[PDB]
């Protein structure tokens, strides 16, 4: 039939903030997973639910894009289980989890010399989160036992916190950018399937 | 990628009045991590490199008279101009900064609206040094006119030509904030022999019927 | 304040090669990137390429992919642009210009911008401009002021100066917009309007200034009775 667009989700100039992730529905195409897995650009590919070499063959009801850029030390929280503050807070991935986790390092386009403040990660929630939840709203926290009524006094704080993001940052403070795609194995009629 | 539509193509106004340029792209120049909004808003006079009036789509570059205002969200924006002056006859672009590679607009010639004017309308058949030249070179000079729209209707015998009719027009004219125009027909020797008689006709929102200036060759 | 200078550019041939640098001073030019706008004469910008802070990455837009190639030497504090197999669309102004970096990833906004460069693509010898008097003393009468001018054909390239009376006469002239003919070569007329109590009595000179040819000649323009 006609490709589909991993373009402009991996070609991507910009990347959503990891607390407000990303997410993309791609369907009606003849998906080649053989050009990300033959891609040396990535640093992590790790298909969960099914063979990253057996990609091609399968078909799929709908497949979903996720996207956002993390710290490189913490990528390992993308996993089904493997609690952290963005795997519970931020990111929540389901235990029965049937996909791939793309990550690959891209300090020389999120890392600015002064240091990129525009990449917020979320803190201090009053709960975890429901697997693929996405939380754009960010109110005045409560952490002792004041009221917090807009104030942030010495106990109610704000949940976000910016990165650092500096171009001399560790190997591990340094942004990777993180894709990830979600398969609904279901067996509806198929939409996107490779060759 | 993302395509920048910006209307209209001409915006005349007159002092004091506002004015609103308008801009939608292809698709949603909106980032949303932050609540940012990449696109932004210059300015060039005829003649110089551009300036920045507004990025983020709202916010103004520093050094930048209160008159201007970016408004707008998602795929729809405009640049709102409150009062006018002298300093505000120029061609505005959009730009968005989203997704590489960006893209422009095809600008909005901000003139001044006055009262309609009155053209002044002449003639020349070719100097006859040039008739030793090689060129069959006629002008009719349209001067201190407005509105911009005018057609010219050359006539040659009363006969309309094509393709060997070249025109041009000046910028908004800095005294009167009128127009001008050089029309000229280029032609070679031989078909020039061939005719008596020539003619250039105007229609104008300021002429109720169309001005002629023609002439006999030879006199 | 940023101080930006485009050198290079000029005359080219349909399919030479050409290279423009564009020379800034003011601020620390290996921590912002930088990008080239074109601007094909009285049509609007269009974005060209762009450059990242370390000189690594470097985007284009669509209609110039894979014929212009875009470098950066920190050491000398330059940006250059090295264009292959010129077509006839590529005539144009081009436009270093500063990207600020604000957006969340690397390349963003542009704000300051530098003076432009002129390269224009045709394959033509630089012919001097020509002057032709437009004296309409008999052909236009209108009782009180009469319109004369003056045309200028087949000179190439563009930048040209008009200058009447020595430049003692500012007022009412009407400086036009050069045009090339479908031969390929460009004209213009420069005009004025004169009190006809006033024709005879000062005599009127159109003087052509052309860089390149250094072209100095000028016409007397004078009445004629027919
Ligand atoms: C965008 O990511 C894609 C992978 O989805 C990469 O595709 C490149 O395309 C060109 C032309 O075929 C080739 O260099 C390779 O196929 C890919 N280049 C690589 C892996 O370095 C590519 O990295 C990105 N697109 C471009 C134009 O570079």
């Amino acid at each position: 039939t006609n490709l589909c667009p991993f373009g402009e989700v991996f070609n991507a100039t910009r990347f959503a903030s990891v607390y407000a992730w990303n997410r993309k529905r791609i369907s009606n195409c003849v998906a080649d997973y053989s050009v990300l897995y033959n891609s040396a650009s990535f640093s992590t590919f790790k298909c969960y639910g099914v063979s990253p070499t057996k990609l091609n063959d399968l078909c799929f009801t709908n497949v979903y894009a996720d996207s956002f850029v993390i710290r490189g030390d913490e990528v390992r929280q993308i996993a089904p289980g493997q609690t952290g503050k963005i795997a519970d807070y931020n990111y929540k991935l389901p235990d029965d989890f049937t996909g791939c986790v793309i990550a690959w390092n891209s300090n020389n386009l999120d890392s600015k010399v002064g240091g990129n403040y525009n990449y917020l990660y979320r803190l201090f929630r009053k709960s975890n989160l429901k697997p693929f939840e996405r939380d754009i709203s960010t109110e005045i926290y409560q952490a002792g036992s004041t009221p917090c009524n807009g104030v942030e006094g010495f106990n109610c704080y704000f949940p976000l916190q910016s990165y650092g993001f500096q171009p001399t940052n560790g190997v591990g403070y340094q942004p990777y950018r993180v894709v990830v795609l979600s398969f609904e194995l279901l067996h509806a009629p198929a939409t996107v399937c490779g060759p | 990628d993302i395509v920048m539509t910006q209307s209209p193509d001409s915006l005349a106004v007159s002092l004091g009045e506002r004015a609103t340029i308008n801009c939608k792209s292809s698709q949603s120049v909106l980032y949303r991590s932050n609540n940012k909004n990449y696109l932004a808003w210059y300015q060039q006079k005829p003649g110089q490199p551009p300036k920045l009036l507004i990025y983020w789509a709202s916010t103004r570059e520093s050094g930048v008279p209160d008159r201007f205002s970016g408004s707008g969200s998602g795929t729809d924006f405009t640049l709102t101009i409150s009062s006018l002056q002298a300093e505000d006859v120029a061609v505005y672009y959009c730009h968005q900064y989203y997704s590489t590679p960006f893209t422009f607009g095809g600008g909005t010639k901000v003139d001044i609206k006055r009262t309609v004017a009155a053209p002044s309308v002449f003639i020349f058949p070719p100097s006859d040094e040039q008739l030793k030249s090689g060129t069959a070179s006629v002008v009719c000079l349209l001067n201190n006119f407005y509105p911009r729209e005018a057609k010219v209707q050359w006539k040659v015998d009363n006969a309309l030509q094509s393709g060997n009719s070249q025109e041009s027009v000046t910028e908004q004219d800095s005294k009167d904030s009128t127009y001008s125009l050089s029309s000229t027909l280029t032609l070679s020797k031989a078909d020039y022999e061939k005719h008596k008689v020539y003619a250039c006709e105007v229609t104008h929102q300021g002429l109720s019927s169309p001005v002629t200036k023609s002439f006999n060759r030879g006199e | 304040e940023v101080q930006l200078v485009e050198s290079g550019g000029g005359v080219v041939q349909p399919g030479r090669s050409l290279r423009l640098s564009c020379a800034a001073s003011g601020f620390t030019f290996s921590s912002y990137p930088m990008h080239w706008v074109r601007q094909a004469p009285g049509k609007g910008l269009e974005w060209v390429a762009v450059i990242s802070y370390d000189g690594s990455n470097k985007y284009y837009a669509d209609s110039v992919k894979g014929r212009f190639t875009i470098s950066r030497d920190n050491s000398k504090n330059t940006l250059y642009l090295q264009m292959n197999s010129l077509r006839a669309e590529d005539t144009a102004v081009y436009y270093c210009a500063r990207d600020t970096e604000d957006c969340s990833s690397t390349t963003c906004y542009v704000d300051y911008w530098g003076q432009g460069t002129l390269v224009t693509v045709s394959s033509a010898s630089t012919k001097g401009p020509s002057v032709f008097p437009l004296a309409p003393s008999s052909k236009s009468t209108s009782g009180g002021t009469a319109a004369l001018g003056c045309l200028v054909k087949d000179y190439f390239p563009e930048p040209v100066t008009v200058s009447w009376n020595s430049g003692a006469l500012t007022s009412g002239v009407h400086t036009f917009p050069a045009v090339l003919q479908s031969s390929g070569l460009y004209s213009l007329s420069s005009v004025v309007t004169v009190p006809s109590s006033s024709l005879g009595t000062q005599t009127y000179i159109c003087n052509v200034n052309h860089k390149p040819s250094n072209t100095k000649v000028d016409k007397k323009v004078e009445p004629k009775s027919c």
